[PDB]
């Protein structure tokens, strides 16, 4: 648990500085588009960005069904 | 009320290295899409093109001067070459009388040209050096080189314009000629929108966005304008190039007339840098100034239509919005599934493409027509060509940035 | 016929962030060319540059969207903004209102656009593989990207063009923004020029043909277009940025009116592709056409000028053809020394420049002229500006591929 808790903060992080907004509307259930303010183009850079920091691939697939921020951490853990 | 006249056409793609053997390969739904050879693609999610294989540029080029110029500039110089001879304005030395030169320009248009170019001098430079960039590198990458190589090969001396909006490139090419001939500045023009950037940041930028259809273990079924399995567009490369003409010094020459400029429209979407306006609003705007531009029926559309989900939705809500209804849309056709999109020279390609569908009564269709999507209802004359007579053809084209052109060309 | 009239201006360079500070550094004969501080040139044969050192992106555009756009880009967002505050025609939400919005249009000019872009992403694809392509990569990099992010930050929606003729691209980028209201396309239009290419490959790129200054220890004497001791063009960055109205809605709203459009003139030399004409001549009859088509007296010529040996000497024996002899020319002066000759940017920035010396009766002058050159032997304005009043201004462009642009503005 608190291993998954240590990568949600290090996702939020991330999250955080890509979309330009505080660590406090980044919670698990935050919708990018919605949320966060974020479009296509700023997703396809923040996974990018993910996948630079945590030396992690997301595959294709599985970034096209990401729409909360609890999904990509999820996705980060399954690893 | 200057009237204005195709003379002569060329075209270059994936299906063929002339306007005949294309126009007859496009017509029959044939595809030019295939693997990726010309860079090693093997780590690319993205493998697939619409390359020309048969080309060879010491057929159109002097073999020294091959170097000089980017892959694109050398399409645009097969196709040029084409529609010139086409229009028979040549003198016995290929070049243009030197008595109509001053009054012939050029209006070309690009994407980004030469990426391959600076890709490669960019990569030279950062490994050994500013010493390792060839110096044939600036004028074998600049967009309106295309117009430079092609000025110098014909001698023609009017106005050298070029155009780099993108996905609309080809069609605004053709739109400034016609301006320019319009207000006076020329009798003719040379216009040629051209494109080769099956490179590996090209390919990567593109995907970087997944924009690109990844369809790699079936290459002639990636790209299906307006079906429902669409997943993205097929990059290809080509070039197109039409000769227009004011309508008296036309018939003086005896030239041969394709067609008559009608109408054209632009506008830009103002909204976002790579998604379409809502409902396509920018490009209903551009269609509508076209269609009332030209006050005539038209009997084919030769569709934008990429295969991506959003660019295949929003030009048929605008389509249905701009003609009325789904019944009175004409007969619409994107010919992308058959010779990939071509980016900056689609809409030099699809004025070809479409003015040949008028002169021979024959609409191409639009391939991989294999699971209607409910939200693109309009009838895409799907998989076989229509034999069907028509008296004005419409070519739309968007580009990245919101930028919307769209040319109508009448029967004459 | 339409008459045109410029109503906003404004501009950035390496002498100021704005149209008044740069302009009066101009005429002081100040000079902005620096030693090269935007990447390690230590080991290159060309390390000056005119760069903008105090220019500030966060200032135009938020800090999440620098990012997606190439410092091209971000230039013509400071030059418009302040042309478009300038005009008075924003709302009060610093937008363009909606009832005009479909009638006012962009028409953007650059040469190349975001070439540190391509060259970094090309870079990071070489060594790390197509992954590493930033999705923002193609947005921040096309030229026409500047007509798309200015479009949306303004919400103008008109007709969206782009230019890419090299160096004449800002004065082509003008005349098609005329053509386009000539036509009735537009009753306004954003007129802007940017460039920015201080990069490795970019200098690489002008240093492998020869084309720049190698005098690094003064950067503030290396350019100096017409003097026998020129040796080269000096690489500048910059943005210039124009509105354009139809005269009479101008006046209707009230538009604070700098100068009206009179003439252009548009030619391709079809001689070489980095060589001018012998003689100038494409130079000579773009001059002759905008001359016979503006019909007033020019009292000053801002020429291309770049500080190169063939371009300065072919320039000015344009100039005395056109005008019939040296004694007939009107005082001439190239910015280019102050500056640094900005390439597709500067055929913007030199129009401003050349309507505010209008404005003021002040004509800048052409710095570091220190031995006269025989065959340079035209009115300069030596060093120091000029007070005389003038009733209309020519500026001159021409570009690689051997195309140029001329316009001609008249006091209002
Ligand atoms: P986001 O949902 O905006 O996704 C970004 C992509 C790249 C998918 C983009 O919106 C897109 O599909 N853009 C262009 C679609 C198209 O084919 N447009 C015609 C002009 S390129
Ligand atoms: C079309 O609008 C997509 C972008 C334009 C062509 C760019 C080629 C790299
Ligand atoms: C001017 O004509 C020289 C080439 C300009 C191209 C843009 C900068 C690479």
């Amino acid at each position: 648990m608190g291993y998954l808790m240590a990568l949600f903060e290090d996702i939020q992080a991330v999250i955080a500085e890509q979309l330009n907004v505080d660590a406090a509307q980044v919670t698990p259930e935050a919708e990018f588009v919605k949320d966060l303010g974020a479009d296509s183009l700023d997703v396809v850079e923040l996974i990018m960005a993910l996948e630079e920091k945590f030396g992690i691939e997301i595959p294709d697939e599985q970034a096209e069904k990401i729409v909360n921020v609890g999904d990509v951490v999820k996705y980060i853990e399954d690893n | 009320m200057r009237r204005i006249v195709v003379t002569g056409m060329g075209m270059i793609n994936s299906l063929g290295l002339n306007k005949e053997d294309s126009f007859l390969a496009i017509a029959k739904g044939e595809c030019g899409i295939k693997h990726i050879e010309s860079f090693d693609a093997s780590a690319f999610p993205v493998r697939i093109a619409g390359e020309i294989t048969d080309f060879d540029p010491t057929e159109v080029m002097n073999p020294k001067d091959v170097k000089k110029a980017g892959r694109f500039i050398q399409l645009a110089l097969k196709a040029t070459r084409e529609a010139m001879k086409d229009s028979g304005i040549l003198d016995a030395h290929n070049r243009c009388p030197e008595e109509l030169a001053n009054r012939m320009g050029v209006s070309s248009g690009s994407g980004i040209g030469g990426l391959g170019n600076i890709e490669a001098n960019s990569i030279f430079c950062f490994e050994k050096g500013p010493r390792k960039v060839n110096p044939f590198f600036i004028t074998s990458a600049l967009v309106n080189m295309i117009g430079g190589f092609t000025s110098i090969e014909f001698g023609i001396k009017g106005p050298n314009l070029s155009s780099v909006t993108a996905c609309a490139a080809g069609t605004h090419a053709i739109i400034e000629a016609v301006k320019t001939i319009l207000l006076n500045g020329a009798d003719r023009m040379l216009v040629v929108g051209a494109e080769s950037t099956i490179c590996p940041v090209g390919i990567g930028g593109f995907a970087s966005i997944k924009a690109l259809s990844t369809r790699n273990d079936e290459p002639k079924k990636a790209s299906r304008p307006f079906d429902k399995d669409r997943n993205g567009f097929v990059m290809g490369e080509g070039a197109g190039a039409l000769v227009l003409e004011e309508y008296e010094s036309a018939k003086k020459r005896g030239a041969k007339i394709y067609a008559e400029f009608a109408g054209y429209g632009e506008s830009g979407d103002a909204n976002h840098i790579t998604a379409p306006a809502p409902e396509g609003e920018g490009a209903f705007r551009a269609m509508k100034m076209a269609l009332e531009m030209a006050k005539v029926e038209v009997g084919y559309v030769n569709a934008h239509g990429t295969s991506t989900h959003y660019n295949d939705l929003y030009e048929s809500i605008a389509l249905k919005n701009v003609f009325g209804s789904k019944e009175k849309v004409p007969p619409v056709s994107s010919t992308a599934g058959q010779i990939g999109h071509c980016l900056g020279a689609a809409g030099a390609l699809e004025a070809v493409i479409s003015i040949m569908a008028m002169n021979q009564g024959i609409l191409p269709p639009t391939i991989n027509q294999e699971t209607p999507d409910p939200e693109c209802d309009l009838d895409y004359i799907p998989n076989a060509a229509r034999e069907k007579q028509v008296d004005a053809v419409m070519s739309n084209s968007f580009g990245f940035g919101g930028t919307n052109g769209v040319v109508i060309f009448k029967k004459a």
